């Protein structure tokens, strides 16, 4: 029942969102709908419109002494709020009519369709060396009057208010994640066998990753140490393509494998964000202003292949490294998903 | 300023 | 800073299936972190409603309540003959969380006529050298009561739970003072 | 799920203690603890939070820099240190958790336990018969609680009233018991190993 809004400086112009937050079901995404209210004695000559953009922004805001964001705009898309526009698309929406019976004629709804192919908001953790906030894709609504759609912006006129855009987990488990990797020797037969296993593909941010890692040493040489590690992959694609990775988690067990035995055990890895407040280049889950949130959020591609390299891609991974003696280490992989579940 | 929620009335 | 917690009404009695509200209210505006608590006497708090419009798994329906600007109301359907414990109005969308004062729940009944009942120290208290004097008021109805001790300050008041029996209450008031106060009057 | 502490008893004021309060069920990380004490006649206040994922701690003003909070993820448990204790600070203390994400209340609560502080000893109960129809007996000056007391060693129950002990400015606490007996008494201090039998006639 209750209603999002904000307002211009000046406090004559004022819009109003029912929602914060869009979620999409990996076929339709909920449209964004609204209501612009103002009184036309104001402009009185003028026209009102709302622009939908999404950019890739860097830095922060509040007229920070450096230079801002590279500002590319992803996607822009713009409706004539004022003069009135014909029914669609296609026709009001239940809550713009509610709104509509509150207010009454000064209310003047508008419809918006996010596109398929558009990247989830993140925001990668600014670095403490640096100055003001860090790179990272947002979305953004403004709504402006002007005569025409080229004119300059004015602080008294112009609007603007923050947006997100989320996914959520799906009901169906997929197929169990396991690996397995054997090495040999350069001339004996004798092999080293090893294999890792999770319970599951789909975890829960806090909730700990039970691996479960055998090893077959039926070999000469001796493992010195065992590390088994967490690997955060982000995407970065604007012109070129780019991948910045950077350890997560990190644990180590004194553990010695000796030679001609099977060794098997289960260990304990849980990713979090309060050892690395210093680790620059970390990606995060998009934040309103500037308030804390978890790790950033896997993202899930769309059965579509397409291309959908329009922002920033992540993903994470498993890795368990084995310190063989004299050389021979050998490292085996396994990806995984982590991202928030379906609340109610 | 901020943003804030308000009645919705009906 | 800290926000004001009032609750209204501090505590009534109502009948089986009865309408019965309560209401919070908070000297700040809050959105919707409003969260409903009840225990039961001698035993761990447990939470009915949270933010102020979701009711809780395990939950029976007739519990409900509904928002208004800074002001909060709890509805409750029917009186189960086993709801009649206190109930805490909590917010938690401001550091730090602030507490409700408490809203007890009891059965009513009838006026119940109390048993009056003086007790002198007994032979070993006379000895002790501390005069103590009781007087004893049993199966009365309501809690509130005046008695006055005239033979005065200087006395400590004890009243027991709601007897489950008959619905009433017992009161036992002891007046100490010493041997010589004592035979003076 | 069950939610498990220990701790408690009377500790003399100025000094300090150390509670405890394991977890089973969930996970501390996709959680968080909230510690709560309730004083006697008193709500419920809250004292502390700890939050394991985000490492940020917080404390009441009223016990700033005087408790301290600490976990280890290993065990899953919580653990708080309270210094220059007073005798204001007594109550019973409770242990919760709360889902991290996101924030919706206290779904799981501990059973709790008191905390006490004072300087009175073990005092032995002191039965006064009272007789003038009822008759009752009277017990004063014993320390610490519980008392059982029962009526001819618990012969009949009909008619007998036993209000709660009260704690007078003596530092001692009593009680008392009666019996309605309008035609025509053994108490036990198990904290002080004290049992008592007493026979009161008009």
């Amino acid at each position: 029942t209750r209603v999002f809004k904000k307002s211009s400086p000046n406090g004559k112009l004022t819009v109003y969102l029912g929602k914060r937050d869009f979620v999409d079901h990996l076929d339709k995404v909920d449209p964004v709908d609204g209501v612009v209210l103002v009184d036309p004695d104001y402009l009185k000559d003028r026209k009102v419109f709302v622009t939908l953009t999404v950019a890739f922004r860097y830095g922060r805001e509040d007229c920070d002494v450096l230079g801002l964001s590279f500002r590319k705009d992803l996607f822009i898309a713009n409706y004539q709020a004022f003069p009135p526009t014909p029914n669609p698309p296609r026709p009001p929406t239940r809550l713009q009519e509610r709104l509509l019976r509150k207010l009454g004629q000064h209310a003047h709804p508008f419809f918006f369709t996010i596109p398929q192919n558009l990247p989830s908001s993140v925001t990668l953790q600014p670095g403490p060396e640096d100055t003001g906030k860090a790179l990272g894709v947002d979305f953004e609504i403004r709504a402006f009057v002007a005569k025409s759609l080229e004119e300059k912006s004015h602080k008294r006129n112009s609007v603007r208010l923050v947006i997100r855009k989320v996914q959520f987990a799906p009901e169906k488990p997929g197929p169990q994640p396991s690996a397995e990797t054997t090495r040999h020797f350069l001339m004996s037969d004798r092999s080293l066998h090893l294999e890792a296993s999770l319970d599951k593909e789909l975890y829960y941010h806090g909730e700990p990753l039970n691996v479960n890692v055998h090893v077959t040493n039926n070999s000469t040489k001796t493992v010195k140490k065992i590390k088994v590690s967490v690997r955060q992959y982000a995407d970065i694609v604007l012109f070129s393509t780019a991948q910045y990775k950077v350890p997560v988690a990190q644990v180590e067990q004194d553990d010695q494998v000796s030679p001609s035995s099977t060794f098997s055990k289960v260990y304990t890895i849980t990713p979090f964000l309060a050892n690395n407040r210093e680790k620059r280049g970390l990606a995060l889950d998009g934040k309103l202003k500037h308030e804390d949130t978890n790790l950033a959020s896997s993202t899930i591609v769309k059965e579509g292949a397409n291309k959908e390299v329009l922002g920033i891609l992540v993903s994470y991974r498993v890795k368990v490294k084995l310190v063989v003696s004299r050389g021979g280490d050998v490292s085996v992989e396994l990806p995984f998903v982590l991202m928030h579940p379906k609340p109610h | 300023s901020f943003t804030r929620s308000t009645v919705d009335t009906m | 800073s800290d926000i004001q917690m009032t609750q209204s009404p501090s505590s009534l009695s109502a009948s089986v299936g009865d309408r019965v509200t309560i209401t919070c209210r908070a000297s700040q505006s809050v959105s919707s972190a409003v969260a409903w608590y009840q225990q039961k006497p001698g035993k761990a708090p447990k939470l009915l409603i949270y933010s102020a419009s979701s009711l809780y798994s395990g939950v029976p329906s007739r519990f409900s309540g509904s928002r208004s600007g800074t002001d909060f109301t709890l509805t409750i359907s029917s009186l189960q003959p086993e709801d009649f414990a206190t109930y805490y109005c909590q917010q938690y969308k401001y550091v730090p969380v602030t507490f409700g004062q408490g809203t007890k729940v009891e059965i009513k009944r009838t006026v119940a006529a109390p048993s009056v009942f003086i007790f002198p120290p007994s032979d070993s208290q006379l000895k002790s050298g501390t005069a103590s004097v009781v007087c004893l008021l049993n199966n009365f109805y309501p809690r509130e009561a005046k008695v006055q001790w005239k033979v005065s300050g200087n006395s400590q008041e004890s009243v027991t739970e709601q007897d489950s029996k008959d619905s009433t209450y017992s009161l036992s008031s002891t007046l100490t003072l010493s041997k010589a106060d004592y035979e003076k009057h | 799920v069950q939610l498990v502490e220990s701790g408690g008893g009377l500790v003399q004021p100025g000094g300090s203690l150390r509670l405890s309060c394991a977890a089973s069920g969930f996970n501390v990380y996709s959680s968080s603890i909230h510690w709560v004490r309730q004083a006697p006649g008193k709500g419920l206040e809250w004292v502390a939070s700890i939050s394991s994922y985000y490492g940020y701690t917080y404390y009441a003003d009223s016990v700033k820099g005087r408790f301290t909070i600490s976990a280890d993820t290993s065990k899953n448990t919580a653990y708080l240190q309270m210094n220059s204790l007073r005798a204001e600070d007594t109550a019973v203390y409770y242990c919760a958790r709360s889902r991290q994400f996101w924030y919706s209340g206290l779904d799981y609560w501990g059973q709790g336990t008191l905390v006490t502080v004072s300087s009175a000893s073990t005092k032995g109960p002191s039965v006064f018969p009272l007789a003038p129809a009822a008759l009752g007996c009277l017990v004063k000056d014993y320390f610490p609680e519980p008392v059982t007391v029962s009526w001819n060693s618990g012969a009949l129950t009909s008619g007998v009233h036993t209000f709660p002990a009260v704690l007078q400015s003596s530092g001692l606490y009593s009680l008392s018991s009666v019996v309605t007996v309008p035609s025509s008494c053994n108490v036990n201090h198990k904290p002080s190993n004290t049992k008592v039998d007493k026979k009161v006639e008009p």
